[PDB]
């Protein structure tokens, strides 16, 4: 069924940037029942969004059918999480505390985007 | 491939737990808002 990338958390690039919750909801949602989404908000990070579903199913679905999907006059860059690219913009020393953290208290991976 | 399937299949699984919020929060980097 599914790859060892697939995750249920999706990293969403080229967002509109009058983008309501309303619009992220009916776009996202559309896949199947939603945890949360978190939206950029700071000069380095408006444009992305994470959108975090319910169960991996939707997620994978979610991310065949909207990568590359046009909304507004822009095409939507998704992919799945990732915990090491999610820190890219950490200093190369304080970037392990988290990468470690995250490993050892909620064991999900930390790979690079390989 | 019993062995291989099963281990898929729980592999699929450990990604599939509900998540808490706190859990989320170390998920992810500063400078995003939760809708």
């Amino acid at each position: 069924r599914l790859p060892p990338e697939v995750n249920r958390i999706l990293m969403i690039r080229n967002l509109p940037y009058k983008i309501t919750a309303e619009e992220m909801y009916d776009i996202f949602g559309k896949y199947g029942p939603i945890r949360q989404i978190r939206v950029g908000n700071t000069p380095e990070t408006r444009g992305t969004a994470y959108v975090v579903y319910e169960d991996i199913f939707d997620a994978k679905n979610a991310c065949d059918h909207l990568s590359g999907f046009n909304v507004c006059n822009r095409y939507l860059v998704v992919l799945y999480y990732n915990a090491n690219r999610a820190f890219q913009k950490m200093d190369t020393k304080k970037k392990e505390e988290q990468l470690k953290l995250l490993k050892e208290k909620y064991g999900i991976n930390t790979d690079p985007p390989k | 491939e019993q062995l291989q399937a099963w281990r898929w299949e729980r592999e699929i699984d450990e990604r599939n737990r509900p998540l808490s919020d706190e859990e989320l929060d170390a998920m992810f980097p500063e400078g995003y808002k939760v809708l």
